[PDB]
């Protein structure tokens, strides 16, 4: 057998290899423990815990989770969005000319469509733009 | 036999029954739900005139 | 509905053993009715049908290990055997015919 | 519940057929033969594929199979609630065709104005 | 390719690992395959046919009586709620169950019951280099091949869940176990061997 | 190794009633486990208050100061502090958790380095300088390349 | 014109997507879920969840026909691809092949589950098993499987060959065969037993009463003269 | 390993073999004991009864990504085929609604 | 190592409450593989004393080409003979 | 596209670069070796290791061993941090060794590397293992 | 409320917590190997009993036409006889 000869190192904890075999050492720290051997190995206790949780489900990256600003602003775009489109759906098509709004936008080879303006300032603009090939 | 016992899956997609007989009182390591399919919608079976009409 | 009867029976190792008889349904475990009381109303309503995520079973037999039918196996037949007697026309005893020859070779 | 509300949405629209077809002369529709036609269309859709559907796979379905299967859940949740959360845009948007056209405005709508 | 339990086994996987390992009845009838469950007689008195569950109370249980070549199927199925305590009988049939709450526990009374379990599979366990075979011919009869080997000189020791911490967080203290823990297997070979 | 030989008198009818009774062998006791583990299991610390819906009466945490210590090394892991630039930017980390972070059985390291360490400069091993230039020059050539 | 019609294109796109889902979960749930025991045995499961199954994969054998054939319909629609005008190689018949070989599969789809419902009430009320569950199994899947050579039925009159008009007339006469068994074990399963009147069976009752002329007036529709007018 | 012979022998005395072991251990040489590697399994207690480990019960961002899809579909429909644009001013406290949010 | 199930059973001195003792599963140790029974029928019948194991093995599997084909030189002949007498014919 | 492709470009260029070492620098000690590696742009990076989990481990594969680079006399020498799972990589040139602190270093460092990973003769497969002595201290 | 819960921040003692000695080993192998194992399940029917109660005699005081000739006298009523 082949012991580990000796530990020049001033922290006594390290000693425990010269009580075994290198066989030993590369069987349980290099073969199938490489990421494991002399190791602390907390963070795989750290990142189970986090697993193993009812923790926040909106994730961006393995290390960080969804910017909570981001996932209130489409929270809240989004239920608003529906129930506008429910309600108006179901309630407001008497009047559709009050109810919505006409726009639209074509390729720029072709002329500026009519519809094609920043609305809330139809009544104050007028849009144009340079066809292209 | 041969199938049942060395290939179980093909036996059971085959249809084929466990061959082995458990009189012995242990039951087999390797018995699987009988799919049937295959010998029940059959001329010979209980979809006879379903397959005479697919005929 | 927990259970629909009870009997003592005398196992053959001469102890006498409890066997309880469980409400059933037909093929259907949404119309079962699962509770925990002597009571017929269907009083629990369960949103989880499995709590825990263990599976159902439903036992298959091996041909081998089965036993002959002998819990009032000699009822299996008597429904429709009834059910065509009770169109059949018996013919009276006295006058069926009776004490008709032998036959020669039996 | 969607599909009593879809089934509702579906009634309405026969009813609208119906009254149309009481008797000659479109006491209803006035003449609108192209917006009779956009009716007929939304409720022959709304009825098949978001009134039977939605009660047989989609209620009854979710409802039965892991009882008769013994499930604890479907093999995919997301997806039957993906499943049951997109109903509602397709529903409106087969349904609502009547009442939405591109021309919008009735016919004593002075358009030269605008 | 198979897993290093000592380094990522953890609650499921390792409850999964010591099924495959042990064997116990507790951890098989938990992580049985749902497809194939091991064909028992036909419930009696005498010799009632056992259902297992895992620290569970009650079970849904289902029964279609005996059983015949021809048929497959005695009775239409008929859905019940088996629980804990004294025998339970059908009443189409008379069909015995008995329901058997296995306990996480190695003991004789457990250890009765290893021959009503199929042996739990090893061929889907792991980590496996090929996601799905794409032939129709074997799609429900092959599993996915492997382009490396099993190593089979694995031996498995239960830890505590503070033990195990204790393996991790300290090197020195999972080296000494292990080198204990090696010269008891040399130990109990060696009597196996001298028994023998 | 005869089947029929064993069969016909290992299993008969007539002994059913001690073939399938279970008992424990009659085996050398082991200190370890008939003798070691029934004192430490029935030794278990019992609270009076425990989650009723869903704990149990051992449920007994472990003091902090009672937990083993981190003496794998001395180098500090900052990484469980959370960098300035991660706290301000709001974003949240399972390394930095604390709910994650305050294992039940052991320590996790310090932030910090162990006081043992010194950190005073020695002298040098290994010294390529030129790595620095070859990378320079391999990363410009391949970011000009792939625009 | 541009509008409704558009929106009614990808809005069937959309819904068959959505179908492809809901019987994507369904069949993976059934096949990989199901209870020990019940994994192959079709017969032992409620005669709603048999249907269930049937329609969803019928509904996973037609979705990508209609899919494709709404997708040459946009695309005619807005790139002009011609696919389905007569100048330059276009069919229009295709168009109506490919929809009506999905619309038949629908309107059995539809159907097939509403069975169940009275192959499960009638016994439960009657006390009663079932009359010939297999027969009735074999026929629902026997007229699943054959719906698919009869989407010619709505095409009789566009111009089709002689030929396939004649073989898709015949088999929708044949289809009603299977109805026919239906029909009677229906009937026997209402007899020798112990009735429970309630709603769900007077329903039952009503809705075999439809049914029967239901399937009369598509059989007399099957005839080819009759459907000429 | 070197058993002494005093021991084996009062081993011998005091037990009588009479059945051979059933585990396949017996027949590993001392170089398969040597060759083999120890690993340790984690055993606490149990919860889950499936194969299938724990599932969440919830899914909010599902949700949330379903109302967006019939968002993106109304819209997206209104807006190439029929060009219309929902006026939100029309019900303009679901808009504040929304800002107050 | 074990052919036959009853035996198998019969006295089992590795279960899990024997080897907790020692707290060592080695995985060569598998039930996956512990047992496996013959390729060949066997089936039971009721002998004079109690049941009896028959093995029904009909055909082997180990014949070699040079076995078949001296076994198919009699059909070749009689083919082309057959072949013969038709031309003639 | 832009984005991820840039952003993957360069951060696995940084990942291919890290493992090679540029500086290594004993504390005053030799309890410490700090390391100057390559950063993204091309720049020095610092990190810090302990000497006792620097090891120089043998090749998983025992046929692989003539393939290592280190067979060249003016190869590349592999050497993993244990504990931060990291690869340490150093010219086996010369030139760019300090001569009076690199013995000890490699005397350090290759503990792992022994005759028995090639091994065992039968005159020492005896003792390969420690003998266990069972029953001599009672019976 | 009952409050936050988590049962993996508690110990177990499903596992013995000191290792065995190797004379002890030794001696329990050679116990366990001297005696008979526990016996393992088995499902097969010994001398199998009547699940009901005797077979119906052909004469007697009840025989089995006392059976057959209850199948046409069945009624359930709202009411007691
Ligand atoms: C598209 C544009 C459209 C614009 C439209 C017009 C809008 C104009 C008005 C906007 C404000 C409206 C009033 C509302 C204010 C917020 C309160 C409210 O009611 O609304 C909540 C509203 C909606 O509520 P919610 O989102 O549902 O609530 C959940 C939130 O997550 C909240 O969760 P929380 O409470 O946990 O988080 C609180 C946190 C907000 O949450 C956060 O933590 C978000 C991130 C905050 C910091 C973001 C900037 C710094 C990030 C680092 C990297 C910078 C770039 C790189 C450096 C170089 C520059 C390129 O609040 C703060 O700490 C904000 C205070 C100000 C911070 C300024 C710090 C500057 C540091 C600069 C030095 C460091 C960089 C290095 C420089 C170079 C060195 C050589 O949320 C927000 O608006 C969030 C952000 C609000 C704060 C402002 C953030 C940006 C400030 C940048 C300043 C300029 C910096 C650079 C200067 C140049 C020299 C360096
Ligand atoms: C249904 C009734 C309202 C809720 C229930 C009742 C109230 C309960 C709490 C009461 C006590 C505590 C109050 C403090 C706040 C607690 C909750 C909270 O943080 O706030 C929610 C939330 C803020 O929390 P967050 O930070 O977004 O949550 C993020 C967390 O991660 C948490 O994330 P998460 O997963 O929990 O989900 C977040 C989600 C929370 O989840 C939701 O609640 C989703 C939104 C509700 C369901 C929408 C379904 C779709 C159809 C709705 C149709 C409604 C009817 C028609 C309305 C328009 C036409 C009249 O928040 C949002 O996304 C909010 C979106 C903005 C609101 C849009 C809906 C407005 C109308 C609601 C119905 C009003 C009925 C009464 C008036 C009727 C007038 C005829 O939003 C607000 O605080 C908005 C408040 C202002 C709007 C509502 C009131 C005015 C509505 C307009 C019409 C009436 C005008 C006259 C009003 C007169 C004075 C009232
Ligand atoms: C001002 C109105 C003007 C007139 C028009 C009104 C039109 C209304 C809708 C008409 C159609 C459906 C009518 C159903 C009424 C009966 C519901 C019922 O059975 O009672 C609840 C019932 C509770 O009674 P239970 O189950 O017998 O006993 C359990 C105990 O309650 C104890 O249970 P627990 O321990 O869980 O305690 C909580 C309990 C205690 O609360 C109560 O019992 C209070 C009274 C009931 C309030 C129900 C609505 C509350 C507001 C929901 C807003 C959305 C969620 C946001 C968060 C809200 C937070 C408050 O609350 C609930 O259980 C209610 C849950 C509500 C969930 C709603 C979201 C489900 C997904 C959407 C499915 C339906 C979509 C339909 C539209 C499709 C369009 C294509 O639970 C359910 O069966 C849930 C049904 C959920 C769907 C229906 C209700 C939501 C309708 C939303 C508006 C749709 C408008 C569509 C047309 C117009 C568009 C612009
Ligand atoms: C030509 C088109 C080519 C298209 C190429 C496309 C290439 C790309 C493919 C991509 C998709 C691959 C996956 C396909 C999945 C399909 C859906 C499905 O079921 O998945 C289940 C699968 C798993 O769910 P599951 O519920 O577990 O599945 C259970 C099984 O499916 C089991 O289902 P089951 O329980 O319903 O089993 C029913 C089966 C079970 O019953 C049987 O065992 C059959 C009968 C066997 C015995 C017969 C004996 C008869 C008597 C002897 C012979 C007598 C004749 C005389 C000779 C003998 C004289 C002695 O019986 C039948 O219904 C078969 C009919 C039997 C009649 C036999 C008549 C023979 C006469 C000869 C001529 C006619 C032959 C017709 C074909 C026959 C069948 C092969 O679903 C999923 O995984 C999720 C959905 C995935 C969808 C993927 C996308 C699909 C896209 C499809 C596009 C198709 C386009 C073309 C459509 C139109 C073509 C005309
Ligand atoms: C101080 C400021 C606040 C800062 C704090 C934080 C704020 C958070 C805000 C978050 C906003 C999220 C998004 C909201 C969307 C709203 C949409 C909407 O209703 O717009 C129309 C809405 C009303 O217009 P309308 O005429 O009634 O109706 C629209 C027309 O029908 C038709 O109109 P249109 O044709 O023009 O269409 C436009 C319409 C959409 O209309 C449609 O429906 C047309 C859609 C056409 C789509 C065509 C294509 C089809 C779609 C699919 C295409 C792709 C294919 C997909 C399928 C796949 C195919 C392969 O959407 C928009 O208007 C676009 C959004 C406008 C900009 C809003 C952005 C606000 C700031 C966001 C960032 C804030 C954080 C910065 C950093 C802070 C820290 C430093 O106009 C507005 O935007 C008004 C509300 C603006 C709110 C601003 C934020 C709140 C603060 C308000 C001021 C309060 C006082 C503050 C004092 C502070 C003292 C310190
Ligand atoms: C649930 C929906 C559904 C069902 C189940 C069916 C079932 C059948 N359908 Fe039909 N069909 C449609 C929905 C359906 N159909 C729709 C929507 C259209 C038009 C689509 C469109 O263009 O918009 C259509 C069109 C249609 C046509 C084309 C008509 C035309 O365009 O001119 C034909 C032709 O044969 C037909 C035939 C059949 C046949 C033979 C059956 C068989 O399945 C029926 C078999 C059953 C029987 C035959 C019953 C037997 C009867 C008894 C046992 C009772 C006897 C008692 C007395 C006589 C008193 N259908
Ligand atoms: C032009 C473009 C060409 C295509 C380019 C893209 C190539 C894509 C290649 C990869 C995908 C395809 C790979 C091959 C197929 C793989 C199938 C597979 O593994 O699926 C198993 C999946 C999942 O299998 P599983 O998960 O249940 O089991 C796996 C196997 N074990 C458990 C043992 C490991 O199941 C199926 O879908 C198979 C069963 C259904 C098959 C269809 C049966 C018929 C259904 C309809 C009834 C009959 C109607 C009549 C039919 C005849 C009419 C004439
Ligand atoms: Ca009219
Ligand atoms: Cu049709
Ligand atoms: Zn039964």
């Amino acid at each position: 057998m082949n012991r580990f000869f000796k530990v020049s190192s001033k922290y006594q904890y390290y000693k425990y290899l010269e009580q075994y075999d290198a066989a030993f050492l590369r069987k349980y720290q290099s073969e199938t423990h490489w990421y494991l051997g002399r190791r602390g190995a907390w963070k795989n206790l750290v990142i189970k815990y986090a697993g193993d949780h009812i923790s926040l489900e909106e994730e961006h990256n393995v290390k960080y989770k969804t910017h909570l600003s981001f996932v209130y602003l489409s929270y809240r775009l989004a239920w608003v969005l529906f129930a506008y489109v429910l309600i108006y759906n179901h309630f407001l098509l008497g009047d559709i000319g009050k109810t919505f709004n006409v726009g639209e936008w074509d390729h720029r080879l072709k002329p500026s469509a009519e519809r094609d303006y920043p609305t809330r300032y139809e009544s104050l603009y007028i849009l144009d733009r340079t066809q292209k090939w | 036999y041969e199938l049942f016992v060395d290939h179980p899956d093909l036996a059971q997609w085959t249809g084929t029954y466990p061959k082995v007989d458990s009189s012995h009182g242990f039951p087999f390591y390797s018995t699987y739900e009988m799919y049937r399919d295959f010998q029940e919608n059959t001329l010979n079976s209980d979809g006879s005139f379903a397959q005479w009409i697919t005929l | 509905q927990m259970f629909v009867a009870r009997q003592v029976v005398t196992n053959s190792k001469g102890e006498k053993v409890e066997v309880l008889w469980n409400a059933q349904c037909y093929e259907d475990i949404a119309q079962l009715n699962v509770g925990f009381a002597p009571v017929l109303e269907s009083v629990d309503y369960h949103w989880e049908i499995f709590l825990w995520a263990d599976p159902p079973i439903k036992p298959n037999n091996d041909f081998d290990l089965n036993v002959p039918c002998t819990w009032f196996e000699y009822e299996q037949e008597w429904w429709m055997e009834s059910c065509i007697q009770e169109d059949q026309f018996n013919l009276p005893e006295d006058e069926r015919p009776y004490n008709t020859p032998r036959n020669p070779h039996c | 519940y969607f599909s009593m509300v879809t089934g509702l949405s579906g009634a309405a629209l026969a009813t609208m057929i119906r009254l149309e077809l009481a008797h000659p002369g479109s006491p209803f529709f006035k003449g609108d033969s192209l917006r009779y036609l956009q009716v007929v269309t939304a409720h022959g859709l709304i009825m098949v594929f978001f009134v039977v559907v939605p009660i047989l796979f989609g209620g009854f379905a979710n409802f039965l199979i892991p009882y008769h299967v013994g499930s604890k859940d479907v093999a995919y949740p997301r997806l039957n609630s993906i499943g049951f959360w997109i109903q509602p845009c397709g529903y409106i948007l087969l349904a609502k065709i009547g009442f939405l056209r591109p021309q919008f405005w009735r016919y004593y709508d002075k358009t030269s104005f605008s | 390719r198979m897993t290093n339990t000592t380094e990522e086994a953890f609650d499921e996987v390792s409850h999964e690992w010591q099924a495959l390992v042990t064997s116990n009845p507790f951890d098989l009838n938990v992580f049985n395959y749902l497809e194939n469950t091991q064909t028992s007689n036909f419930g009696t008195v005498d010799n009632p046919l056992v259902v297992f569950t895992s620290e569970t109370p009650f079970r849904y249980v289902g029964c279609t009586g005996q059983m015949n070549e021809d048929d497959y199927e005695g009775h239409e199925l008929l859905f019940f709620l088996l629980r804990e305590g004294s025998l339970q009988r059908c009443m189409g049939c008379g069909q015995v169950f008995k329901l058997v709450r296995l306990r996480n526990e190695y003991s004789p009374e457990m250890d009765y019951y290893l021959s009503n379990f199929h042996p739990y599979e090893m061929q889907e366990m792991g980590e496996s280099d090929t996601t799905v075979l794409m032939s129709p011919y074997k799609y429900a009869s092959h599993y996915e091949y492997t382009q490396f080997e099993t190593p089979s000189n694995m031996v498995y020791s239960m830890v505590n869940p503070d033990e195990h911490d204790r393996l991790l967080v300290d090197p020195a203290y999972r080296m000494e176990r292990t080198k204990a823990l090696e010269e008891k297997y040399k130990v109990y070979t060696s009597s196996l061997r001298e028994v023998e | 190794s005869d089947p029929n030989d064993f069969y016909r008198d290992a299993y008969r009818n007539e002994n059913r009633w001690i073939d399938q009774s279970v008992f424990t062998p009659k085996t050398s006791k082991m200190t370890h486990y008939d003798v070691e583990w029934p004192k430490e299991l029935a030794s278990r610390p019992v609270t009076k208050k425990f989650h009723h819906d869903k704990g149990y009466k051992y449920d007994v945490t472990t003091p902090y100061d009672q937990r083993y210590n981190y003496v794998a090394d001395r180098l500090g892991h900052p990484e469980i502090l959370g960098n300035p630039f991660e706290r301000l930017m709001r974003l949240e980390g399972d390394i930095y958790h604390p709910n994650y972070l305050d294992q039940p059985f052991v320590k996790v390291p310090n932030a910090n380095p162990n006081a043992s360490l010194n950190f005073e400069e020695g002298e040098v091993l290994y010294e390529n300088t030129r790595l620095l230039e070859w990378a320079k020059f391999w990363n410009y050539s391949v970011v000009v390349g792939y625009l | 014109a541009v509008g409704s019609q558009d929106i009614l294109i990808l809005s069937v796109v959309f819904a068959g997507i959505s179908t492809t889902i809901s019987f994507t979960n369904l069949l993976i749930t059934r096949r990989t879920l199901a209870m020990p025991g019940l994994r192959h045995r079709r017969v032992l499961m409620p005669f709603v969840t048999i249907s269930i199954f049937l329609t969803l994969r019928m509904l996973a054998t037609i979705t990508p026909v209609l899919g494709a054939a709404v997708i040459m319909m946009a695309f005619d629609r807005h790139w002009q691809t011609t696919f389905f005008e007569y100048a330059y190689g276009g069919d229009p018949i295709l168009s109506q092949h490919l929809f009506w070989f999905f619309g038949h599969p629908e309107v059995y789809v539809l159907i097939i589950p509403t069975f169940g419902f009275i192959n499960m009430i009638v016994p439960h009320n009657n006390t009663r098993r079932v009359a010939s569950k297999h027969h009735m199994i074999w026929a629902i899947y026997v007229m699943a499987y054959m719906g698919y050579l009869v989407w010619g039925h709505h095409m009789y009159l566009v111009g089709l060959d002689h030929r396939s008009r004649t073989m898709y007339s015949t088999i929708t006469i044949m289809i009603s065969m299977p109805a026919t068994i239906k029909v009677v074990n229906w009937t026997l399963s209402l007899v020798n037993g112990a009735l429970k009147i309630d709603l769900p069976f007077l329903f039952s009752m009503s809705f075999l009463l439809l049914f029967l002329v239901a399937g009369f007036t598509g059989m007399w529709l099957s005839h080819v003269s009759l459907n000429v007018s | 390993t070197v058993i002494n012979s005093e021991f084996l022998t009062y081993l011998k005395s005091n037990y009588k073999i009479s059945f051979s072991a059933s585990n396949i251990v017996k027949y590993l040489s001392d170089k398969s004991v040597n060759n083999s590697v120890i690993l340790y399994l984690r055993k606490n207690k149990i919860f889950n009864k499936s194969r299938y480990s724990r599932n969440r019960q919830t899914y909010r961002t599902g949700a949330y990504w379903c109302l967006y899809v019939n968002i993106i579909a109304v819209v997206a429909f209104y807006f190439w085929f029929y060009k219309f644009t929902m006026n939100f001013g029309y019900l303009w406290w679901l808009l504040y609604s929304l800002i107050l949010s | 190592m074990f052919r036959w199930l009853f035996l198998y059973w019969y006295n089992s001195t590795d279960t899990p409450s024997a080897i907790a003792k020692v707290n060592l599963w080695s995985y060569i140790n598998l039930r996956l593989f512990k047992a496996r029974l013959s390729s060949s029928i066997a089936y039971y019948i009721l002998g004079l004393n109690n049941l009896e194991l028959k093995k029904l093995k009909i055909f082997y599997k180990n014949t070699y080409f040079d076995y078949i084909y001296l076994k198919s030189i009699p059909c070749l002949f009689l083919i082309i003979f057959f072949t013969n007498l038709y031309l003639f014919l | 596209v832009a984005i991820y492709a840039t952003y993957i470009a360069l951060s696995y260029i940084n990942n291919i670069w890290k493992d090679y070492v540029v500086r290594a620098q004993f504390s005053k000690d030799k309890e410490l070796l700090f390391v100057t590696r390559v950063s993204p742009f091309g720049t020095t990076e610092e990190e810090v290791y302990e000497v006792a989990h620097l090891e120089h481990l043998p090749p998983s594969v025992r046929s692989g061993v003539k393939d290592l680079s280190a067979q060249d006399a003016d190869g590349l020498v592999d050497v993993t941090c244990m504990s931060s799972q990291r690869s340490l990589v150093f010219y086996k040139g010369d030139q760019y060794w300090n001569p009076k602190v690199y013995n000890d270093f490699i005397n350090q460092t290759s503990n792992l590397w022994t005759r028995n990973y090639t091994g065992y003769n039968r005159l020492e497969v005896q003792n390969s293992v420690e003998q266990v002595k069972i029953g001599f201290s009672h019976s | 409320r009952a409050g936050p819960y988590n049962p993996n921040r508690y110990k177990d003692y499903y596992i013995p917590r000191t290792l065995p000695k190797n004379e002890e080993i030794v001696e329990f192998v050679q116990s366990q190997h001297s005696v008979p194992a526990s016996p393992i399940r088995n499902q097969r029917h010994i001398n199998p009993v009547r699940e009901s109660g005797p077979l119906p005699s052909y004469d007697g005081t009840y025989t089995m036409e006392d059976i057959r000739a209850v199948f046409y006298n069945t009624t359930v009523g709202r009411d007691y006889c």
